[PDB]
């Protein structure tokens, strides 16, 4: 009974030899009838075999195999609430998936773990079934149905043995409620045992600071009720007899810093015990020793809880490292960012004792960078030394680059368009790049602006502006207002502090205008400029080369640079003119932006976003018609269209406009359109008071892969722009302004979408209060 | 491909990665030999068979 | 796609879709070979062809996966040398990504993260196969590639020289000086330490460094 | 909106409703709020022509069982442990012996308010919420709570004679776990898949036998009011496990005579050798005692969450969770009557007492039932 | 020049007054290093001269520094605790 040939069938992931070697009798090895059945089991033992049938031709063996392996599908059905991938994992927890060998032994272990998964959802009611369905040459489908019946739900927290407080008072610290009523908000509606696990520590920390050092939750028994819903937790506690943290006995290797350590561990002898501050008093020592370069201060309290007077004595056992810990540092996560620029945002310098806070302050500047997505580090000790740590600042940089656009000019009037591109510190080189401009029929516009914040390591923000607007208003050609405007503005942000920073610059405003409107706001301005622009024609010219002076200061208190959450920053910036300017004026503005989190989780932060300004002449003139302030849609009062808040673009009685076109671009023009006219486009005012009142809002159905950076934001937005200089006696046949009474309101929600092209905010907002005509756009896109 | 345009075998970023420009070794004078070969940057300099640059045969 | 064809029919469709330039269809075909028949006599070359598919398709880390799917699944057809070349070749492209290098603008000291990985795989070739039909480039690549690691490391030594952290200058410069035996940035790191030593009144160590510059002029 | 939110499992209704001996109630004496769909072992006692009924607020009744006229009612509302007149969360059944109405609470309390006026003749905390009714027996008030303890309180004055853990479920696994007294020994249930008989004198473990698995380490359902509480009609314990696994096992050794481990048997009584069990499908069925041989089964009740199968008005009676009472043609598989006296359902067993059939329904409270 | 507000360059790593007084000329390298550790600067090719260099610029007003070398011999026995101050 020795085999001359075994017959090896049942293949396509198990070959002849993958059969034959997992046959314990090989071709040529002697056979027994037990070796035949040993060939039955050991061939099935590969986990590929629907069957093994070992026979022989006297001795010449014959092995009959049907094949389980690579699974070609797993179907998920009845899932719809839970997505199928969570069900794929417990299927894969059995080592079972598409393209791998079916083991029909673990069919229920797919399912039992899946219903135990369904048990650990917070349900228990599930019986699921993996269904083998064979497929070409060896393959199978393992269809899975998911009878996800009901979940388990908290109904009552039966804390038992509770005697320092009452049960619902302990429930008052917990959150296992249901049914936001028709008069209140209670929030949650579902059970998890991990919520209870957080609640049992909500219970203990509630007792631990009230003195109950020996508080103990004795046991807790979840009601595993029929209905599979009723969850009643038999929370046996022992209240633990509130004691008084009545002396700190801090000791150990204090590294010679025990005096300041004792100040960190200063308590009242006789105040009730607070284990939360007990651990805190160690961490007070820990950063303090870490500030001296003891990166590893082993600081260990011991609450000598003296029940005999209901007190606690706090032995603390300190053990610091040794001084010169920070040897070097590394920066990581800057493949699109030059390192030394972010190292200028690094305040822990190498070859030093560790400042544990020095590591954080550069990272705080890296958190206030905004060219990051996350900022962290790896404070790695170089071992073999109590003075060697290499701090690997792995920081996750920004999705740099950002695009800005209106809606179309391409293939409408030639090869002409609008543009705008941000780079978000191109290659992180200490040069934040944002460029705008447009080639239109109306205007040939180029405009250039870049900064060097690290021309100097102080933070001297070497930044300049340039533009050239060859703007002709191609309405007839130049019959409506021309403006060849160009010039420069270079302003250097000098830091007064790390919270205060100064700004100063000069403005060269070379505008070459000709054949302007018959309108109003420039006239009273150009009459203050000593010119008569044509009230009755459009042939008037006015050139201004304004040599101005710009100034600014900021306050810097806010969390992040790409998604801030708390703080308040104050920003003053205004302008004035110098001898050399064609118009003598000033134009001073200020805006307020505070972050007041009504939800301290920063899912709801008050976003008070207001806009102010006033500017007039400096020699008694007017602040320019190109400098009146504005608001409206796509602004802090968005939901209108833009330039709807303010005095309006109203026209004098008017005639031959150098031929404004025949019933086209009518501005009380000669072609149609007789005398004093107007428009609901705001011409804007020399005084502005508009505001946005926004709120952070969390997004649950949005997958939070970008909802950390995507913030939905409701608002109620109102305000006024007004020209105090405006003649409300000559333009009383027009919308005439001198006052913040045109307080137009539009209200709705904004949708800040942070794409890889930066935050692209979209907004729906309905105008409710409207003054002097607003072009309205209720849903507004702000690229 | 339908989206493969202006990117291939040529590297992203600074495109100097492929030309493989080698460098002259650090030399220290008499008595002042500080160690320079201690990194892996002292590489096995083995220009045995095949090509260099972008011209190395691929599969 | 992912066809259940015969393994040559999954192969021959895959090889042409490489030569189509539509690598994602070669990827869909070459994987589908090694999905069903990775025991093919070309299934080794398939993984090599997958690296040849992925890395040109801007599917660069999947080339490194097919570099690993070659080394693990298909250790024969010994182009692990090519795979060590390719993982050095891919991770050079994987490190920096901004296309200003067409007209010659640097990105060479942002961070050489995968250029460190590209170093090691190029180092893996010149160690694991110092004789093979691919070690010519990687040897020439590595003596280059350290400089992109060095110019990054010099930009750290740039900052502490620019900040004034002369204790940290010696930390970065001798960091380069221990590291690189041929990068010129290390030779130009070298005087900053002397500048640090002169700033830290270690003028003896500064002139310990100064004759090294006289030999690292060479 | 609610149409596609989950793939919920199914529970069938009551088939083949009969009224062949047309059922009714003997009266209404509805307390109002009561047992609830809150899980409760609280069941009223029917004696002295008094519906001794109770609420989960604490309101314990004495309703004169001819019309259920309220003889007395005070509320037992959390008169120990925590703030008074909070709801007592009365867990254990109405046990009436002596001048006390003994009721366990979910706040780990077990009371005894006097049968004649409702004055709390004693009240004593136990350890954990009661899986059992207070088995007041032999001067001892045997309670099996959530922590598996045989909390034995004193009968007439209340004094914890022992609190001894015998058969503790892995959590507060719910079902009856009551320490019964049979053959001078406290025969103890316990919701961990086991049953025990321990000493009646102090809760001293004479034997513990794991019948089968419990909820925990298995995907067996906790949708089961487990009567692992021993129904000992013999020198043989008849009980379930926490997967409802019915068995016969010896009373003083725990030695399994037989086991019809037929799933989560919802409610079982041993009616002679007609072991009237409510099956896993909420079918009523009779097994024998010398071997659990099915005498008959009945799919006239399918997925009902039934009460106990009791014998009353010439028919085998059972209520359910949907307010359907039922009258089995006594053994074999046939409704005679079906009473929809409620629709909130019966968590209380149909107490075939006082010439009536007392159900305290869950919040459609007490009706005594006749036909 | 006339510019104000310069942020400070904060190098530590120098032997403080405990670290100098813990050790002596004649002490071996690790007998020094038990409360002093390793320096973050030594000789580039020379002996065991353990440079513990303080550097600190106050901003427009020079620099303060304590460059503290520990010239051990090749046996590692300390031959020099060299206190080099600011400038």
């Amino acid at each position: 009974f020795v085999v001359k040939d075994i017959h090896f069938e049942g293949l396509q992931r198990v070959a002849v030899g993958a059969a034959l070697l997992s046959m314990p009798v090989r071709t040529g090895d002697t056979v027994n009838d037990e070796d035949i059945s040993n060939t039955i089991r050991a061939l099935f033992a590969t986990g590929n075999f629907e069957d093994v049938r070992v026979l022989r031709d006297g001795d010449t063996l014959l092995v009959q195999v049907k094949e389980r392996p690579t699974i070609a599908s797993i179907t998920f059905s009845g899932n719809k609430s839970v997505k199928d991938d969570m069900l794929k994992q417990n299927l894969e927890a059995s080592g079972v998936r598409v393209g791998e060998s079916l083991d029909r032994t673990t069919i229920a272990d797919i399912e039992k773990g899946l219903e135990d998964f369904y048990y650990s959802v917070g349900k228990y009611s599930a019986s699921v079934k993996a269904v083998v369905t064979p497929l070409p040459r060896n393959r199978v489908d393992l269809k899975l149905v998911f009878q996800e019946g009901v979940s388990a739900e908290i109904q009552q927290i039966n804390i038992v043995g509770n005697h320092a407080f009452t049960t619902d008072e302990l429930i008052s610290h917990f959150q296992l409620r249901d049914e936001v009523p028709w008069w209140n908000v209670v929030g949650d509606r579902k059970y998890q045992k991990q919520k209870l696990a957080g609640d049992l520590e909500t219970l203990r920390s509630y007792y631990l600071d009230r003195g109950y050092a020996r508080f103990n939750i004795d046991s807790t028994q979840v009601s595993l009720t029929p209905d599979k819903k009723g969850i009643y937790v038999t929370v046996n506690i022992t209240e633990g007899d509130q004691y008084k943290l009545s002396g700190v006995e801090v000791s150990g290797n204090l590294a010679g810093h025990s005096a300041e350590i004792e100040q960190l561990t200063k308590i009242e002898p006789g105040e009730l015990y607070n284990g939360t501050k007990v651990t805190k008093m160690e961490d007070d020592i820990k950063k303090l020793l870490g500030r001296y370069g003891y990166a590893y201060p082993r600081v260990q309290s011991m609450p000598e809880i003296n029940d005999a007077d209901k007190t606690v004595k706090l032995r603390v056992n300190v053990d610091a490292g040794n001084r010169f810990y920070v040897r070097k540092i590394r920066f990581e996560g800057n493949d699109t960012s030059k390192d030394a620029v972010l190292r200028r945002e690094m305040r822990q310098m190498e070859g030093a004792w560790l400042g544990s806070d020095l590591v954080d302050q550069g990272k705080e500047r890296l958190n206030r960078l905004g060219f990051f997505e996350t900022v962290d580090t790896d404070t790695q000790r170089v071992p073999g030394s109590p003075d060697q740590v290499d701090v690997v600042y792995k920081v996750k940089e920004r999705n740099t680059g950002s695009f800005n656009f209106g809606i179309g000019y391409g293939t409408e009037s030639g090869v002409s368009f609008q543009a705008g591109v941000q780079q978000d510190n191109w290659l992180g080189t200490g040069y934040a790049v944002g460029i705008n401009g447009t080639k239109n029929d109306y205007q040939t516009y180029a405009e250039l602006s870049v900064t060097n914040p690290y021309f100097t390591v102080d933070g001297v923000s070497l930044g300049g502006r340039l533009f050239y607007n060859d703007f002709q208003a191609d309405d007839a050609d130049l019959s409506d207002y021309t403006n060849k405007s160009y010039g420069t503005d270079v302003t250097l942000g000098f830091p007064i502090n790390e919270y205060n920073s100064l700004r100063a610059g000069l403005g060269y405003v070379h505008n070459s205008l000709s054949n302007m409107q018959p309108q109003v706001a420039m006239w009273r301005y150009l009459y203050s400029m000593g010119e008569h622009p044509s009230t009755s024609d459009q042939d008037n010219s006015f050139k201004t080369d304004d040599f101005t002076f710009n100034y600014g200061w900021t306050y810097n208190k806010l969390d992040r640079g790409y998604f801030p959450t708390d703080g308040s920053r104050v920003n003053l910036t205004g302008k004035v003119t110098i001898p050399g300017s064609d118009n003598e004026y000033y134009k001073v503005t200020l805006d307020t932006a505070t972050y007041v989190p009504i939800d301290d989780d920063h899912k709801w932060v008050v976003l008070g976003r207001t806009r102010w300004g006033y500017g007039d002449g400096l020699g008694g003139k007017e602040m320019p018609f190109y400098e009146n302030f504005y608001a409206g849609g796509s602004s802090t009062v968005r939901g209108f269209q833009s330039n709807t808040i303010g005095p309006k673009a109203v026209y004098f009685p008017h005639q031959a406009s150098n031929y404004d076109p025949d019933y086209d671009y009518e501005c009380a023009t000669q072609d149609g359109a007789k005398d004093l006219c107007k428009s609901d486009d705001a011409v804007g005012g020399n005084a502005m008071a508009v505001a946005s009142l926004e709120f952070i809002t969390p997004t649950p159905f949005i997958s939070d892969k970008y909802a950390n950076s995507v913030r939905t934001s409701f608002f109620w937005d109102m305000g006024t722009v007004w020209d105090t200089n405006w003649d409300s006696s000559q333009y009383s046949g027009y919308p005439d302004y001198s006052d913040p009474s045109n307080i137009r309101m539009s209200a709705g929600i904004a949708l800040q979408w942070m794409s890889p092209l930066g935050p692209l905010v979209f907004s729906y907002a309905q105008p409710f209060k409207k003054y002097d005509g607003d072009k309205a756009e209720q849903f507004q896109f702000n690229i | 491909c339908s989206s493969d345009s202006r990117y291939k075998r040529q590297v992203s970023g600074d495109e100097a990665y492929l030309e493989a420009a080698p460098l002259a070794e650090l030399h220290a004078p008499a008595g002042m030999i500080l160690p320079v070969t201690s990194g892996d940057y002292a590489i096995p300099v083995t220009n045995g068979s095949g090509a260099v640059g972008k011209a190395l045969d691929i599969r | 796609e992912v066809p259940d064809n015969p393994p040559n029919e999954i192969y021959a469709t895959a090889q042409q879709k490489l030569q189509d330039g539509n690598w994602r269809q070669a990827i869909t075909q070459l994987e589908a070979l090694d999905n069903r028949y990775p025991f093919g006599p070309y299934s080794q070359q398939v993984q090599l062809d997958l690296i040849y598919a992925y890395y040109k398709n801007a599917d660069l880390p999947l080339a490194q996966a097919a570099i690993d799917r070659f080394i693990r699944l298909n250790p024969t057809h010994p182009n692990i040398d090519y795979v060590m070349y390719m993982r050095g070749l891919t991770n050079m492209a994987l490190d920096d990504s901004a296309l200003q290098g067409f007209f010659g603008v640097d990105r060479s000291d942002r961070d050489p993260q995968h250029a460190r990985a590209a170093f090691s795989d190029f180092s893996k070739l010149v160690r694991g196969y110092p004789n093979s039909q691919y070690t010519t480039d990687a040897t020439k690549r590595l003596v280059f590639l350290k400089d992109r690691l060095a110019k990054y490391e010099y930009s750290v030594a740039e900052y502490y020289t620019e900040r004034g952290a002369w204790v940290a200058v010696v930390n970065r410069v001798e960091g380069m000086l221990r590291d690189y035996p041929d990068t010129q940035a290390t030779r130009d790191a070298l005087p900053l330490m002397e500048n640090a030593y002169r700033q830290m009144q270690m003028n003896a160590q500064a002139e310990k460094v100064a004759k090294i510059i006289a030999a690292n002029s060479s | 909106l609610f149409n596609s939110e989950e793939d919920v499992v199914k529970m069938s209704p009551l088939p083949t409703v009969e009224n062949q001996f047309t059922p009714t109630t003997a009266w209404s004496t509805s307390v109002g709020s009561g047992i609830g769909n809150f899980y409760s072992n609280l069941h009223p006692a029917l004696a002295d022509n008094v519906v001794y009924a109770a609420d989960r607020a604490g309101l314990v009744k004495a309703l004169n069982a001819d019309d259920g006229k309220e003889i007395w009612s005070v509320s037992l509302a959390e008169k120990d442990g925590w703030f008074s007149k909070e709801p007592a969360l009365l867990s254990g059944g109405v046990t009436v012996s002596g001048g006390h109405v003994y009721i366990g609470s979910e706040k780990a309390q077990v009371y005894a308010l006097n049968t004649s006026d409702g004055t709390v003749a004693w009240q004593t905390k136990v350890a954990g919420e009661a899986l059992s009714r207070p088995v007041v027996s032999d001067g001892l008030v045997l309670i099996h709570t959530s922590n598996g303890q045989l909390q034995a309180l004193n009968e007439a004055d209340g004094a914890v004679k022992w609190t001894v853990n015998l058969d503790m479920p892995s959590l507060s696994l719910r079902g009856e776990s009551a320490p019964t007294t049979a053959f001078g020994a406290a025969v103890v249930g316990g919701d961990n898949g086991r049953v025990s008989a321990v000493l009646m004198e102090q809760g001293q473990m004479i034997w513990q036998q794991r019948i089968s698995q419990a909820t925990g380490s298995t995907e067996i359902d906790r949708l089961s009011d487990v009567d692992t509480t021993p129904v000992v009609v013999n020198g043989v314990v008849f009980a379930l496990a926490y997967n409802g696994n019915l068995t016969a096992l010896d009373l003083r050794s725990g030695q399994i005579m037989w086991k019809r481990e037929l799933g989560s048997v919802n409610d079982f009584i041993v009616d002679g050798n007609r072991i009237y069990l409510v099956d896993q499908n909420d079918r009523v069925m009779a097994l024998t005692i010398d071997g659990g041989v099915t005498l008959w089964t009945q799919s006239d009740l399918l997925h009902r969450l039934l009460t106990s199968p009791v014998l009353y008005n010439g028919n085998l009676v059972v209520g359910d969770s949907e307010g359907y009472l039922h009258w089995i043609n006594v053994e074999d598989g046939r409704f005679v009557a079906q009473q929809k006296v409620d629709s909130s359902g019966f968590q209380t067993e149909p107490v075939a007492a006082d010439g009536k059939l007392l159900i305290q329904a869950k919040d459609g409270t007490v009706y005594s039932i006749t036909r | 020049e006339r510019v104000v507000y310069r942020p400070d360059i904060n190098q530590g790593n120098y032997l403080t007054a405990n670290d100098v007084s813990k050790i002596r000329v004649g002490m071996t390298q690790q007998q020094v290093a038990y409360a002093l550790g390793t320096p973050l600067m030594s000789d580039p090719f020379g002996t065991n001269t353990w440079f513990y260099v303080f550097r600190q610029q106050p901003g427009h007003e020079g620099v303060t520094q304590q460059t503290l070398t520990l010239t051990f011999n090749s046996s590692g026995v300390l031959t020099n605790i060299d206190n080099k101050p600011a400038l």
